[PDB]
């Protein structure tokens, strides 16, 4: 019974991951995110333990789903006849990152770090768990306001982590990297970190640095704010256009402009409070 | 100049 555990409440947003509306569970009063996909829209389907289809982004989910708080938690799902219903946490107060850059503007380097850590870490636990998200941009990621805890969103594009080629992407274009702009190719850890790089300039200046293709392949990086060198350094490393150039993991969190990061509570305390 | 959210796909 889905309309007898949860109380829906108005449509929070919709789009190409389907519609998504507030929830309340009714048991304990959880605050919960009701999202509907047709089954018609999905293109990868995926098989649980018991072999039931479902789309792959539940598979996705299930397999990242843990207390760790930083990325988004499946609760529970269903199936309709034309459609799947995941049930998703909620974190209350929210702002997705992108609005909070479009109200704040560019934002100091120390909130950027604190932010861009914590995305890291959340990424680093989707690959730790076998998951490529591949739509890792600031309208996926939500602010716990009280809290100062990043949560990464919508794994509606996502796939199984592999070591060998990806021909297929359905994310987010000014996002995705110049290898796939010019051969319809890449592979998933070298795209998720350019992913990152332009996240990070979206942070440190205020909006992403790329429109066009011709700018994605292009190859330069103008910083239409004032940056540190440091913080430059280390985007302009996420986005080599060589994707063996581009820095791992490892590497963006030994970055020297990565160290002495805040912790989550500090942050909203300095910065969100 | 024109910030904007960008669809997937
Ligand atoms: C549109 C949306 N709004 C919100 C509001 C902050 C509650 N949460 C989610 S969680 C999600 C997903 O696919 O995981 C989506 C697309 C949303």
């Amino acid at each position: 019974p889905l309309e007898s555990q949860y109380q829906v409440g108005p449509l929070l947003g919709s789009g190409g991951f389907g519609s998504v509306y507030s929830g309340i569970r009714v048991s304990d009063n959880l605050p919960v995110a009701i999202k509907h996909v047709e089954k018609d829209r999905i293109s990868d389907w995926g098989e649980l333990p018991n072999g039931t289809r479902v789309p792959m982004e539940v598979v996705l989910l299930k397999k990242v789903s843990s207390g760790f708080s930083g990325v988004i938690r499946l609760l529970d799902w269903f199936e309709r006849p034309d459609s799947f219903v995941l049930i998703l946490e909620r974190p209350e107060p929210v702002q997705d990152l992108f609005d909070f850059i479009t109200e704040r503007g560019a934002l100091q380097e120390e909130l950027a770090r604190s932010f861009f850590w914590q995305v890291l870490e959340a990424v680093r636990h989707c690959h730790n768990c076998g998951v490529l998200h591949r739509d890792i941009k600031d309208e996926n990621i939500l602010i716990d306001l009280n809290r100062g805890e990043l949560k990464l969103i919508d794994f509606g594009s996502g796939a199984l982590l592999k070591d060998t080629v990806y021909t297929d992407f359905d994310g987010t274009r000014v996002y995705s990297p110049p290898e796939w702009i010019r051969y319809h190719r890449y592979h998933g850890r070298s795209a998720a970190v350019w992913s990152l790089g332009i996240l990070l300039y979206d942070m440190v200046c205020g909006d992403i640095p790329f429109e066009h293709d011709e700018e994605i392949i292009g190859g330069q990086v103008f910083f239409r704010q004032r940056v540190s060198s440091e913080c430059q350094h280390l985007i302009r490393w996420c986005l080599a256009l060589r994707p063996s150039d581009r820095p791992t993991f490892e590497e963006i969190q030994n970055h020297p402009w990565m160290q002495d990061v805040l912790l989550p509570q500090e942050t909203a305390e300095i910065h969100l409070h | 100049r024109k910030r904007r959210r960008h669809p997937s796909g």
